[PDB]
């Protein structure tokens, strides 16, 4: 498997490109970016990348939603001049979720769980 | 209930302030037009996959009630 | 999710699973679910 | 606050009127409220049938067909219990499509999901007993067709067949505890509708977005009180038509012959909600082998919140995929209502083994790929 | 644009207690009027072959 | 049109048959390929039912034309 | 198998299959009366009664004579015997044998069928029994029929126990229709599909109202949903957030 | 906890496990459980009856004795169903007794006490036209006699009672939609005990003392499960008592007979538990007014909780008075099986007037004394 592993990643590369090209076109109409697309909800290692984020940052997403969700509704898409400085791809938390994802997968090596749950509510 | 930090200006007009329908004649052919774009592909390959394994079928079918008969 | 996106993201680890006695002492329930369904059903030859 | 003196104007305030939703919900949301319309009609117009109908094999039909002439507006109960069923079933396929198509099955709405299968499995069955009730041709001798099926099953295979039948064959006692079978599981249906619509309220519904929308929430009494409304209508549409119009549309004409338990018709076909499960059952030529495949693809629709990865629009192989998995299932619909022939033997099989790898490989892997090009 | 009149809306429009009576006969003409028009279309189409026209047509 | 106390169907069906003389030499061929046979099972009814279908969709406007 | 199957009935231009059409009263009571001078001889229609051709079919009057003139068995009297008696209104259709066994009996070991729900116990109903009673044709090549048994390619199976019973003239009618074979046929039908769906008409001027109703109650719903979401559709959202 | 992660195991948890209940209830507090328990034994009996019941005049008598000697454990069926609607009966009764007894319908407590009274109509309902459904002599003259009570209202009489029999007397339309109502009406039933006892959850239960018992709260699930399960285990020797060697003994003779519309029988009179009812219609000499004092009785009993004042012990001139109230209503059940004489016309007239008077007037006069007494 090794032997034709080496160059299946370029390959990996150039289909992930493709990819984010499509749907960052997708997302750029609705003011989205690839982080927004993940809910607190559907998983407790965002939930807690979140809360390790400094306020503005959240605020930000917060709105970033919001404006989408008004924008769905209205059954609109962004204007030109805002649809051209959409930046689709511009991370804000692909590191501290990279991070959260590491230190849960030492943990279970250990034997430990992860010291959170799911969102309980009610 | 879910304290939710943003920051915004929000406005809104009274419903006995603006029209109710006549935008619905205007928007009606691009609605069209945008759901049509927006779902051409899905509703192609099912079409095409449905109708054509449908015909294959049939055809076969009839092919089989062709090469009983005397 | 927590079905197999735990088995993707490596969240299932040999330390994370349940032991050999624990599975031992759990799969121990098969037989009461064989003694009561013939309990129910007394469908036996067994008294003689 | 005259809300906040009784639990119940509390309770329904809460759950009815001030219930915060998603302002951006489209008309795909509506298969929910129509759905428990639907099951509503069916409970009235049932319990208005019951004053009409006799449970016993020699008056069965006669009743029904007195029903149908002499009792004032017995036309118009018979035709719309009948049409609401296809129509009950109808509106259900489109709410599982929706699910199945914005993977709304994930976290944290698993329960709401097994709920949902569990009251289409009742459904199912509370249908098949009830089209036995007319005690026609079609009613006798899929009813035989179907309980037979228990004999695949080794061992104690004829003692349950027996068992179920309460004789030798299927007979008058077959059709008497079938009525009351029948009476009996639509509350159980209503029960488990309380239950699968208060396990959505702990977290609320999902968006045609796909992402949180705890931001841009409104009451739910006020705005979709008049969207289901809307949608409401365009169903009494449709249903006007089919009990007016066209009320022998979705039925079999052999069901309108009484049953002769000496003479089996030509091409005994069920219902057409039920014409994808009998496909499957017929394209597979071993009786344990198509009940062990339908009991699969009941454990998969379990199994989907814990193995399938993928939703709505932005998510594009797997929204491309479900289009492939509709033109499946319709496939598998037509099927069978056609006769057992080599191409159809398989064409079907392909059609289960597609709708098989589309559940159970398509759905984890595929939706996994999809994660790591987005997010990876 | 146009806009609901003053004095028609002080009488059948600000209590429900005189609201209601005035959507009842209203309610009462208009099934009036549906049920003439489709009878009239229905009879129109249908001429001749009704039951009615054949004993008519013996009298 | 006038109504006769005969029957116009038969008529009507022979005017029908020329339109449908293909399905009618394969029936007469089919009638003669099997003119040999002993086992007893050689038909040839499915030719015979596409003629009598051919026939059937020309004369069945028709035939209620000359009915009340 | 295509012979198992039968031959396929064409589409006929029946009166009342467009959904703003009523019946043909006239060919109702012309239909009746060949069922009563060459159906009944051996079809029961079970679920009908005299009552219910009063309006569609005769007066209150002529549905009282022509019951009237049938043998009804009633009782037990106060002797604890068995009666005849003058048919009446609430009285059914007078079944031509007591059970199903003497039915089959004197026809061969076939029983004839009830005709009140024949017409929608048969796919492509109206078509199916007019081509069935106009259509005893010669057998094709290779088939044989046994004796008692007469061919007729719209039955499944090609061999009907059922003989032509349908002749040019056999039935005068009383509104000066000439009575050939087709006429007669295409009478019976039209009482046939009457008495399978004896309230189309009724059901079809509801339908109309029905469907005038709610599509006029569809743009109001729509109006007033309109109305509710208008200052949520038309809302002004400013933030600081540019991306 | 597992019961934190799951919505339902945390209503079942709250309800029925961790539930704060008074440690001094006494064997008086457990005519609730009971009566679940009976509600939910008449379902599971009735739901196998139906399996082998025909609705249907000259089947039901027939149904029934097929029922009685040729299905396997029919006679038990039977008898079983026929004495829980006693024993249910019973276990209500004593139940209401013990809430008159004890003021327990008092604020705040109101609305578990007009849901009580609620079910309890809805449980004469169904009684009756359940004891319709076996077609005998009591049944059809028991049914002609109490629908044919609506020619009590004047103009819009006879229009009402020829609606309810579906023609012009007691026939089979009539026994054909009871068997319907009859079958659709314990569901409401369940569903009116599941929302009274969330009531009562509201603010918990009354203890004997009569005092506030905040500061004395145990757990429900241990403690008062085997406390439930004596009383259950009594009552289940009580039932088995009445259905294996005296399963006669609560009925009437006449219903063993079919159903003979131009015979009546010599005494008609209706089950046990409906005999205080048909006393005080009986007693009085005009059929409007009799319907007019039954209904009033119902009234009083709805206007319980805002008009009457005084409780258990420590209030003891209404504890008094409340025995002379039983002894009125067992006086009353006693008189409805006697045969109309003038002076039981005067005796029952004299319980009638006494019940009303302490309904409407002991109750909240003599219960103000009480409390000017005791506080004033
Ligand atoms: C079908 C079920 C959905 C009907 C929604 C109810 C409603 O809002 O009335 C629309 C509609 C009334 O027509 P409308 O004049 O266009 O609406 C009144 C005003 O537009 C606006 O009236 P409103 O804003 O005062 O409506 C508030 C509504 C209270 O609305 C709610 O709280 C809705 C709660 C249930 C939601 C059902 C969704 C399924 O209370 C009512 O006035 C109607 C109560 C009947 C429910 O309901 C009907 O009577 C139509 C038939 C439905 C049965
Ligand atoms: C006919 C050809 C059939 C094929 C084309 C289908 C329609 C063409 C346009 C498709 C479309 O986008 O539909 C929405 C389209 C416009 O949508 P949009 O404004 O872009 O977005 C709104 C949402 O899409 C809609 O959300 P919304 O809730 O705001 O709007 C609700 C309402 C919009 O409300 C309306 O304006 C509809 C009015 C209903 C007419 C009933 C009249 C009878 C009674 C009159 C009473 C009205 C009282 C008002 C009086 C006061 C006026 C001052 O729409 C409806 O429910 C009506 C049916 C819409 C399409 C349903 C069928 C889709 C599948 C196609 C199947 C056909 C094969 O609305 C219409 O179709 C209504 C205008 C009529 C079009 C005719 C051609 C105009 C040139
Ligand atoms: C022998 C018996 C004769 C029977 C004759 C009647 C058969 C059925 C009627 C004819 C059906 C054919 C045309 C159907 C058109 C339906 C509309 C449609 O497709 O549009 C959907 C769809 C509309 O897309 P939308 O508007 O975006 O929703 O159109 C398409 O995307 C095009 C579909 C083309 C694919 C199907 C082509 C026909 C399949 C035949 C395959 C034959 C295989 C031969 C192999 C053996 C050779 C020896
Ligand atoms: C699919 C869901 C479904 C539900 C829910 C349902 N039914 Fe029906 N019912 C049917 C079907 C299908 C038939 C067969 C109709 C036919 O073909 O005539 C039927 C027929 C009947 C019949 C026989 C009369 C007839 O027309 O054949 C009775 C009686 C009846 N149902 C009672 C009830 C009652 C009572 C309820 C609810 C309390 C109920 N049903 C709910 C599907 C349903
Ligand atoms: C196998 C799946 C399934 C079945 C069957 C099902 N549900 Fe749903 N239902 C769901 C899921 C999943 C959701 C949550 C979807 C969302 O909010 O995005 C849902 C949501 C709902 C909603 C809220 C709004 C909506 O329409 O999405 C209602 C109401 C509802 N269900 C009622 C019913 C009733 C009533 C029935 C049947 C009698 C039923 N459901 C059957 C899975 C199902
Ligand atoms: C000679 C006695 C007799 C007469 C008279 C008679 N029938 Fe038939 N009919 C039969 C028999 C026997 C069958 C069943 C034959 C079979 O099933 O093989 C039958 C069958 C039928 C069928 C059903 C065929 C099918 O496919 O199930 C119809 C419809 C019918 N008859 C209508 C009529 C009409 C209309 C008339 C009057 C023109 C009529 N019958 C007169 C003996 C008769
Ligand atoms: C007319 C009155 C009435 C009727 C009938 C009635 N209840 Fe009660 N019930 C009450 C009241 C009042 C209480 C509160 C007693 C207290 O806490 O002092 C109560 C309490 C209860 C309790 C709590 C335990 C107990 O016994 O105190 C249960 C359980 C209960 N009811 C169930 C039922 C069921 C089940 C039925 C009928 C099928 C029923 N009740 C009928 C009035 C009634
Ligand atoms: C409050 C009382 C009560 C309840 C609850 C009740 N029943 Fe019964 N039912 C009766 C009585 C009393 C009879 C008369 C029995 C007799 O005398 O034979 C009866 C008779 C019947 C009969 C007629 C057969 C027979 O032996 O009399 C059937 C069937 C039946 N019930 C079904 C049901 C069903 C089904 C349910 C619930 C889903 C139910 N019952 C609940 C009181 C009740
Ligand atoms: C945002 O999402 C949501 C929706 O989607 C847009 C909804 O639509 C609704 C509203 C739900 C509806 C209309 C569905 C109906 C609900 C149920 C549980 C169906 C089952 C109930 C039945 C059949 C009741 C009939 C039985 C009765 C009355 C008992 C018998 C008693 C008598 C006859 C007297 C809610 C709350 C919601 O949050
Ligand atoms: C005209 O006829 C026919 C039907 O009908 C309309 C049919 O559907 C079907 C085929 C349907 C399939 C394969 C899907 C539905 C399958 C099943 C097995 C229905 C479930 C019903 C069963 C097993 C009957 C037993 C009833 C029970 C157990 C009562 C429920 C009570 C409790 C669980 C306590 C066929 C062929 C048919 O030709
Ligand atoms: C010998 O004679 C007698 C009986 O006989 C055996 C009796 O029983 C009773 C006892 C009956 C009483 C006191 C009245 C019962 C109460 C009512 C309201 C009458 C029943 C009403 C009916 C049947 C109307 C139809 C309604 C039905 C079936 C259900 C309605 C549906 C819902 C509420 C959802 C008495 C007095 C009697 O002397
Ligand atoms: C003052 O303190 C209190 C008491 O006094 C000590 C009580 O007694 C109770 C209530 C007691 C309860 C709830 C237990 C009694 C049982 C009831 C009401 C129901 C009986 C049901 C039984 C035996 C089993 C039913 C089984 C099934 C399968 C039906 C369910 C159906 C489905 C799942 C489809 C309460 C709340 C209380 O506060």
């Amino acid at each position: 498997t090794s032997l034709l592993k080496q160059v299946a990643l370029p390959v990996f590369n150039s289909l992930a490109t493709t990819y984010r090209s499509v749907v960052g076109a997708k997302l750029a109409k609705y003011g989205l970016r690839f982080d927004d697309l993940q809910d607190p909800l559907k998983d407790e290692d965002v939930a807690e990348a979140l809360r390790r984020l400094p306020p503005d940052v959240v605020v930000a997403r917060n709105c970033r939603l919001r404006r989408a969700l008004d924008l769905s509704c209205k059954h609109e898409a962004l204007p030109k001049d805002l649809l051209e400085k959409q930046t689709p791809e511009l991370s804000y938390l692909q590191d501290v979720l990279n991070e959260v994802r590491a230190e849960r997968r030492e943990r279970a090596q250990l034997g430990a769980p992860a010291p959170y749950t799911r969102i309980y509510y009610d | 209930r879910q304290n939710i930090p943003l920051r915004e200006i929000l406005y809104q007009l009274s419903p006995y302030q603006q029209d109710v329908i006549r935008q619905t004649f205007t928007n009606a052919p691009k609605t069209f037009l945008r759901f049509f774009k927006e779902k051409g592909v899905g509703l192609a390959t099912f079409g095409v996959l449905f109708f054509g394994i449908k015909g294959y079928t049939e055809h076969e079918m009839h092919q089989e009630r062709l090469a009983e008969r005397y | 999710p927590i079905g197999v996106w735990s088995v993707f993201q490596g969240y299932v680890t040999p330390a994370r699973l349940p032991s050999i006695q624990t599975l031992t002492r759990v799969g121990a329930w098969g037989g009461v679910v064989v003694v009561g369904g013939l309990y129910m059903v007394q469908p036996w030859d067994w008294l003689a | 606050r005259m809300h906040n003196k009784i639990q119940l104007l509390s309770v329904l305030n809460t759950h009815l009127v001030a219930y915060p939703t998603p302002m951006n919900l489209n008309y795909s949301w509506n298969g929910g409220s129509l759905a428990g319309m639907m099951l509503a009609s069916q409970m009235l117009t049932g319990i208005l049938l019951a004053m009409h109908y006799v449970g016993h094999v020699d008056y069965a039909f006669a009743s029904v067909q007195h029903l149908m002439t002499d009792v004032p507006s017995g036309m118009i109960l018979r035709y719309a219990h009948a049409n609401g069923a296809s129509l009950f079933f109808i509106v259900v396929y489109l709410h599982v499509l929706r699910g199945m198509y914005y993977g709304s099955g994930a976290q944290p709405r698993e329960i709401v999901w097994i709920s949902g299968v569990v009251i289409l499995l009742v459904m199912i069955i509370t249908a098949f007993i009830g089209y036995v009730l007319p005690w026609g041709q079609m009613s006798f001798w899929g009813a035989t067709v179907i309980t037979s099926l228990a004999t695949a099953i080794p061992v104690v295979g004829k003692h349950i067949m027996y068992w179920l039948w309460g004789g030798f064959s299927v007979d008058n006692p077959t059709l008497n505890r079938f009525y009351s079978f029948h009476y009996t599981l639509p509350f159980i249906l209503a029960g488990l509708s309380v239950f699968h619509i208060a396990a959505l309220h702990q977290y609320g519904s999902t968006n045609p977005l796909g992402v949180n929308s705890q931001s841009s929430l409104i009451s739910f009494g006020s705005y979709f009180g008049a969207k289901d409304l809307v949608g409401a209508l365009f169903l009494a549409l449709v249903f006007s038509i089919l009990v007016f119009f066209y009320p022998d549309l979705l039925g079999h004409p052999d069901n309108l012959i009484p049953a002769n338990p000496y003479s089996t018709p030509q091409h005994i076909v069920p219902e057409w909600y039920f014409l994808w499960v009998y496909a499957i059952l017929r394209s597979i030529p071993n009786k344990a082998m198509g009940v062990l495949a339908i009991g699969l693809v009941f454990a998969s629709l379990f199994a989907m919140p814990f193995i399938g990865l993928g939703g709505g629009k932005f998510r594009i192989i797997t929204e491309w995929l479900y289009w492939t998995f509709l033109a499946d299932v319709l496939l598998l619909t037509w099927l069978g209502g056609n006769e057992i022939t080599p191409i159809t033997s398989f064409v079907g099989q392909c059609c289960t083994a597609y709708l098989f790898f589309y559940l159970l490989v398509c759905q984890p892997l595929v939706g996994y790929l999809e994660t790591q090009f987005a997010h990876g | 644009v146009m806009r609901l009149s003053e004095a028609l809306y002080q009488t059948f429009f600000k209590r429900s207690t005189v609201y209601i009576p005035m959507l009842l006969v209203g309610a009462y003409f208009s099934n009036e009027a549906i049920d003439y028009a489709v009878d009239k279309m229905w009879t129109t189409r249908n001429k001749g072959k009704l039951f009615s026209d054949i004993i008519a047509e013996r009298t | 049109v006038e109504y006769t106390e005969d029957d116009p169907k038969p008529q009507i069906e022979e005017d029908c048959k020329p339109h449908c003389v293909k399905e009618w030499a394969a029936y007469k061929a089919c009638a003669e390929r099997i003119k040999d046979d002993t086992t007893g099972q050689a038909h040839c009814s499915g030719q015979y039912f596409d003629f009598w279908k051919c026939v059937d969709h020309c004369a069945a406007p028709k035939i209620f034309a000359h009915l009340k | 198998n295509e012979a198992a199957d039968g031959l396929h009935a064409p589409h006929y231009p029946w009166g009342h299959e467009g959904v703003l059409d009523s019946y043909d009263h006239a060919a109702i009571r012309r239909g009746h009366k060949v069922y009563q001078q060459v159906c009944a001889a051996c079809h029961s229609m079970q679920y009908l009664h005299w009552r219910q051709l009063v309006g569609v079919c005769y007066t209150e009057e002529e549905a009282k004579a022509l019951a009237a003139e049938t043998e009804v068995e009633d009782g037990p009297n106060d002797e604890g015997e068995m009666f005849t008696r003058e048919g009446r209104l609430f009285d059914a259709f007078p079944s031509p044998y007591a059970n199903e066994q003497a039915a089959r009996y004197a026809n061969g070991g076939a029983y004839p069928p009830d005709l009140t729900l024949i017409s929608g116990g048969r796919h492509n109903g109206p078509n199916y029994i007019f081509s069935l009673l106009t259509g005893y044709r010669d057998p094709p090549a290779g088939i044989s029929i046994r004796e008692g048994l007469y061919y007729n390619p719209y039955f499944p199976g090609g061999a009907i126990a059922m003989p032509k019973m349908l002749v040019d003239g056999g039935v005068e009618y009383e509104d000066g229709t000439p009575a050939s074979a087709s006429q007669q046929a295409k009478d019976i039908t039209t009482f046939l599909a009457w008495a399978s769906y004896p309230y189309q008409d009724e059901m079809r001027v509801m339908g109309i109202k029905a469907c005038l109703m709610i599509s006029i109650l569809i743009g109001f719903a729509a109006y007033s949903k309109r109305l509710r979401w208008a200052p949520i559709k038309s809302q002004r959202i400013v933030m600081d957030v540019v991306n």
